């Protein structure tokens, strides 16, 4: 719910490179950091290559310049003349982006390569690993075991991800007749390992699935990758969507991480929903256990009417002790918006205590412009109601649609301010976007009337003649975390007796005032105990009406403006904290 | 409450106007022109099925009018996306076969049968990579093109596709670099699907909904254990059938005419679009199932109504389509 809109950071790169297609963080190991963007269909230097692709490092502070990172200046290699060794034009250079640290990992899925035996274009796929200075290919789906019954079309760099202890997991959903195949190679071995003439580098300590029955064939293994432990052992386990297995009934591959050895297996619910397109893995509920998200985007639901609406669906997993999983589902709200295209973990957007999530549907919203959810993690999981909805801003530029959301990365506080920040891609606009998380204000309101049971014969304060009076006092405290400016500015309002309207007549005023409203500049410091303020205010000749309470009302608002950063990020207040509260008064009734 | 005048709707009533129970009345006709369409798969695997069909649907026309006052057929080919990973893009590229190819409407429905052998003979076979078959693309665009592929707004029209292996399905695409999803229109310029390499195949969702509005009824014919593949969809896709060619194949006729009897054999309800909705059933035989369902076996003649609740919580028109059905109903603090 804290996500700036108003003024969200706008990348934009070459008209029909599909900019924004993949997107991530660059953080080197207390350095600057910088937003990746990959631009698959883009055009490039290297001679007699078309569409190449590439991959922009967009700055952060100042312009938002994005120059492209250079990882092979060189054209298709030759492995005898007049025979091309490998094809990069319309290789996809780009379409895959992962940053972890120093090392920047990029990958071309529809790379082509002749093979060393027959003069062949088979889409094994290649990546492109770069650390400080050195700059390596890795290409583990080209190999000796080629064509379709090996990893001919493997397609290696489909999708990636880095594990915490610097391993590198790879899905090739073309393995083995499209069975698909997860690869996992050590960084120093990828970096060791590299040699420019050896075409099928063999690396020692790797990782990877070994080609099964026909019965798996067509199973896109692979297609989607994400990590985390899921058994307890510290080291990061794999996790693939399979969104054609079962009889394209989807399943979900997770296998660990020490040795590739099955761990456990989702199994879809509807045919041909694609279950196991986007995954994603984070612990949601605060439990210290990593939490399994699986995205359905051709979902249909069936509702009142019986008529099936394709709204897509992505099912919550949470990870008990036990080794199983409590699984809840989540349909999408919009048909055709194919809800939970690309899922995003966001870290602790909020600052709560319990990490949140992103969920695009690149295909809803308003002329289908796009549109991403957020929804905040608690302790019984996840909460099914979004805080936040973000809109793209653009319109079909030409055939494909925006597709804001397609492509999305969080759990990165890029400007420092506390609180993880959001990118989000729409490459059919050739664009990208960063959401700035607003820090969070957290407000404790008081409000106390005494006498409450006034007595209209009292008449102890003097008007400055004598009225019955009581004593209306407001207290104010606030504060948050992350960065936020030490002094609060907040404006209360107060009005007394609202259930009479306007066009009723009131009854209890304030004495300084002789009015029934007061309003008030609080500059109240951040994090101290609560400033208070207490005020008079009096009440039978002109009015009847005696049955109906008083009620002593107050709302309350913060100084967004003054209270900005440098950079105009204004603090927000927790979602869950009523803007204003109430007391009561009555009056003594006969009686005695 | 208050009924519309001059009918000539098949369901009673046609339009209707409530403001916050009913029934109204489907009952199908028994003589139905029938419109047919052959979409089939013509990659290597069905050399047998293309051999086969050469003079069969010459003897079926026979029943086919003996069921049906008019009968008109129409024939397309499918075979996959051109482009990699799905097709070998060498510039060469082992017995005769033709290019592949997303989809080509060959022969616009037609009385005279004779021109229906002589186009199936003159198909030829290609050939492609992956297993399963880009056959969705296919379905849409002969739901869509209306005009030509020349479907009667008054005939029963039947879609029978016919393959052996399963189809492609929209986010495989993406493996292509294909991630611009179908817009569900019409896109033949010459015969030819232009838009194969560009978007994605349709979703099941933007099938349906295709199918539904074009009201077309969709028969599956196919030979493999894949028939349990189109059998299990069927669910999903109302007003559909599937029919297993069994292994000997030449059942096609008998398929298709065992096919279109369990349609005529049902008559079954969907509503489209803040309130909800309840039905019953009133089959010939006492039976009371949801509308979702609808009865079967039902007799052309017998009349069938269904019951319709209506309960509006917050303070538009709703339509109510008997699914093969062309003629509907409309209903308007
Ligand atoms: C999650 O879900 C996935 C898939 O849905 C599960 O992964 C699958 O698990 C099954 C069972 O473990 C795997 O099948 C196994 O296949 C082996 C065969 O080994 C293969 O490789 C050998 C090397 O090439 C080869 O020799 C084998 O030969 C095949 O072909 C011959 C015909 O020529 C045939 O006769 C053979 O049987 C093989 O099919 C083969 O290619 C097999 O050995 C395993 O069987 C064990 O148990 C059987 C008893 O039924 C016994 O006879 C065997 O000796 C062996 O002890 C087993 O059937 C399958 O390959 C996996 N597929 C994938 C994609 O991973 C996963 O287990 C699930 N996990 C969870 C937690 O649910
Ligand atoms: C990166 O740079 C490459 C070139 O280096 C660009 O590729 C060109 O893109 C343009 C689109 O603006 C293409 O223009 C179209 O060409 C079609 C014919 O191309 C075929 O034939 C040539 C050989 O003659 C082959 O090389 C090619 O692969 C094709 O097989 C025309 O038929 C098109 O006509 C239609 O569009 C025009 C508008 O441009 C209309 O006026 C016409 O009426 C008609 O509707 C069109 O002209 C061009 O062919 C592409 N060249 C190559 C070599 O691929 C990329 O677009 C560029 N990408 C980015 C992101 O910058
Ligand atoms: C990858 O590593 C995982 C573990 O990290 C491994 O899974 C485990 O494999 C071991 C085999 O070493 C399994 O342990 C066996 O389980 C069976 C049934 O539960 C027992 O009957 C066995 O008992 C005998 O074998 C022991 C072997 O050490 C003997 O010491 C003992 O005296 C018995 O004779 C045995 O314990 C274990 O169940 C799985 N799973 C788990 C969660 O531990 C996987 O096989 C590895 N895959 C590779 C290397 O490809
Ligand atoms: C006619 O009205 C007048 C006032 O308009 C009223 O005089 C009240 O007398 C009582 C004593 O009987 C006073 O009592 C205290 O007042 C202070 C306000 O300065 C309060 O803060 C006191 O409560 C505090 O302490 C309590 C501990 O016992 C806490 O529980 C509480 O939360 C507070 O912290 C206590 O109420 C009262 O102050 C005055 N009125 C005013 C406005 O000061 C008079 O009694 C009325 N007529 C009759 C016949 O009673
Ligand atoms: C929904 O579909 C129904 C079909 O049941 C449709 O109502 C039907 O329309 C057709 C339109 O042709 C009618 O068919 C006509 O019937 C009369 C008498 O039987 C014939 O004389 C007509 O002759 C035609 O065909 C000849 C050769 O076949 C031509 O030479 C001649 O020129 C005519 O074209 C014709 O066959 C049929 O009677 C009706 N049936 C009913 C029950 O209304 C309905 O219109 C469709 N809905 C919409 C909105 O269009
Ligand atoms: C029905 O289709 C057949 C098939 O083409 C037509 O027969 C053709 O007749 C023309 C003369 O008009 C000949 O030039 C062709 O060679 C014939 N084709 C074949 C395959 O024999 C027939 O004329 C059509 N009938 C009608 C009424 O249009
Ligand atoms: C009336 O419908 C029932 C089912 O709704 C039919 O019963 C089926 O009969 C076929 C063969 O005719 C079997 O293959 C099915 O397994 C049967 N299913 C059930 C549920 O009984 C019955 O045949 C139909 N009547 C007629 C005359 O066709
Ligand atoms: C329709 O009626 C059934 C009872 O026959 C009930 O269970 C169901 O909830 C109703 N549906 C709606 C949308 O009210
Ligand atoms: C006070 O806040 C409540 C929600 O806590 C809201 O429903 C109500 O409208 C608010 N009153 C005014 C006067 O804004
Ligand atoms: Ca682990
Ligand atoms: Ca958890
Ligand atoms: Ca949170
Ligand atoms: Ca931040
Ligand atoms: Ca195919
Ligand atoms: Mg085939």
């Amino acid at each position: 719910f804290n996500l700036d809109v108003d003024s969200p950071a706008e990348y934009s790169g070459p008209e029909g490179s599909y900019f924004g297609f993949a997107v991530d963080f660059f953080v080197p190991s207390s350095s600057r950091m910088f937003l990746l963007v990959g631009a698959p269909k883009a055009n490039t230097t290297q001679p007699g290559i078309v569409e190449g692709g590439q991959v922009l490092k967009c700055d952060w502070s100042s312009t938002r310049r994005c120059q492209p990172i250079e990882f092979d200046a060189t054209g298709n290699r030759d492995y005898a003349k007049d025979d091309p060794l490998e094809f990069k034009s319309h290789q996809w250079f780009g379409a895959s982006v992962r940053s972890k640290q120093d090392k920047i990992l990029a990958c071309a899925p529809l790379y082509h390569w002749r093979t060393e035996m027959k003069q062949e274009r088979e889409p094994v796929g290649t990546c492109f690993l770069q650390d400080g200075t050195k700059t390596v290919e890795y290409a583990p789906c080209r190999s000796q075991d080629i064509d379709a019954d090996g990893q001919g079309f493997c397609q290696g760099g489909f999708s990636i991800d880095f594990t915490k202890a610097d391993r590198v997991l790879l899905g090739g959903p073309g393995s083995f007749y499209w069975q698909g195949q997860l690869i996992s190679d050590q960084v120093a071995e990828i970096v060791s390992k590299y040699d420019p003439n050896v075409y099928s580098i063999k690396y020692n300590n790797q990782l990877a699935t070994r080609t099964a029955q026909a019965i798996f064939d067509d199973s896109y293994l692979g297609y989607s990758v994400a990590v985390g432990d899921f058994n307890g052992d510290g080291i990061d386990d794999f996790v693939s969507g399979v969104p054609r297995a079962a009889r394209t009934l989807g399943m979900v591959y997770i296998y660990d991480g020490k040795n590739m050895s099955s761990l456990y297996n989702f199994t879809g619910e509807q045919m041909a929903a694609y279950f196991g397109f986007s995954v994603a893995a984070t612990d949601i509920n605060g439990d210290d256990y990593a939490d399994v998200f699986i995205g359905a985007p051709l979902f249909m639901d069936r509702g009142s009417d019986g008529k099936l609406q394709e709204v897509g669906q992505v099912s919550v997993s949470l990870q008990r002790a036990s080794g199983d999983f409590q699984t809840t589902k989540l349909n999408g709200f919009e048909v055709f918006a194919r809800f939970g295209s690309a899922i995003a973990p966001l870290g602790d957007l909020d600052q709560d205590g319990f990490n949140d999530i992103a969920i695009a549907a690149p295909y809803g919203g308003e002329d289908k412009k796009g549109i991403v959810y957020i929804f905040n993690g608690r302790s019984t999981g996840l909460n099914a109601v979004p805080s936040q909805i973000l809109e793209g801003q653009w319109a079909a530029r030409s055939g494909c649609p925006p597709s804001f959301g397609y492509s999305m990365k969080g759990a990165t506080d890029i400007d420092k301010n506390g609180y993880p920040d959001l990118i989000v891609g729409a490459f059919g606009v050739d664009r990208a976007i960063l959401y700035r998380a607003r820090p969070v204000i957290t407000v404790n309101a008081g409000l106390e009337v005494y006498p409450s049971i006034l007595n209209q014969d009292n008449k102890t304060c003097s008007l400055p003649l004598k009225v019955s009076c009581f004593n209306v006092r407001f207290c104010l405290k606030a504060d948050g975390k992350g960065v936020l400016p030490r002094k609060l500015n907040f404006q209360v309002e107060l009005l007394l007796d609202k259930l009479k309207q306007k066009g009723a007549i009131r009854r209890a005023l304030f004495l300084y005032s002789r009015s029934p409203s007061h309003s008030k500049n609080m500059t109240i410091s951040r994090g101290g105990l609560m400033q208070c303020e207490e005020l008079i205010a009096y009440l039978e000749s002109e009015f009847r009406d005696k049955l109906t309470p008083i009620t002593i009302f107050m709302e309350y608002r913060l100084d967004y403006r003054t209270a900005a950063d440098t950079t105009g990020l204004q603090p927000i207040l927790n979602q869950f904290t009523p803007a204003n509260i109430s007391r009561q008064a009555h009056i003594l009734l006969t009686g005695g | 409450i208050p009924t519309e005048n001059e009918i000539n709707t098949q369901v009673t009533p046609g339009e209707v106007s409530i403001q916050l129970n009913f029934m109204l009345k489907v009952h199908p006709l028994k003589k139905y022109p029938v419109d047919l369409y052959y979409l089939v798969d013509v990659s290597a695997s069905m050399h047998n099925n293309i051999e086969k069909l050469n003079s069969v649907g010459n003897d079926l026309s026979r029943k086919m009018a003996f069921f049906s006052r008019d009968f008109r057929l129409g024939f397309g080919s499918y075979v996959d996306k051109t482009v990699s990973p799905y097709i070998s893009i060498h510039p060469e590229r082992n017995l005769d076969c033709m290019p592949p190819h997303g989809y080509i409407h060959v022969l616009s429905l037609t009385e005279n049968i004779t021109e229906f052998e002589k186009a199936v003979h003159r198909q030829k076979i290609s050939g492609n990579i992956d297993t399963p078959e880009g056959g969705f693309d296919a379905m849409l665009q002969a739901a869509v093109c209306e005009s030509h592929i020349g479907w009667r707004k008054e005939a029963k029209r039947l879609l029978l596709v016919m393959t052996d292996q399963t189809s492609h399905l929209a986010l495989d695409s993406k493996l292509a670099g294909i991630v611009c999803p179908n817009d569900g229109n019409c896109h033949l310029k010459n015969n030819v699907y232009v838009k194969s390499t560009t978007m994605e195949h349709p979703s099941l969702g933007q099938l349906s909904e295709k199918l539904i509005d074009n009201n077309i009824n969709v028969i599956f014919a196919v030979q493999g254990k894949q028939f349990h593949w189109y059998k299990d969809l069927l669910p999903l896709l109302p007003g559909t059938i599937a029919g297993e060619i069994e292994s000997k194949a030449a059942n096609l006729n008998n398929l298709v005419v065992e096919a279109y009897q369990k349609l005529i054999s049902e008559v079954k309800v969907q509503v489209e679009n803040g309130i909800y909705f309840n039905i019953t059933a009133i089959c010939p035989d006492g039976s009371r199932k949801p509308g979702m369902e609808g009865c079967r076996n039902v007799t052309s003649n017998d009349e069938v109504l269904f019951n319709v609740t209506v309960t509006m919580k917050k303070c538009n028109y709703a339509i109510i389509k008997p699914i093969g059905f062309n003629e509907t109903a409309k209903i308007h603090c």
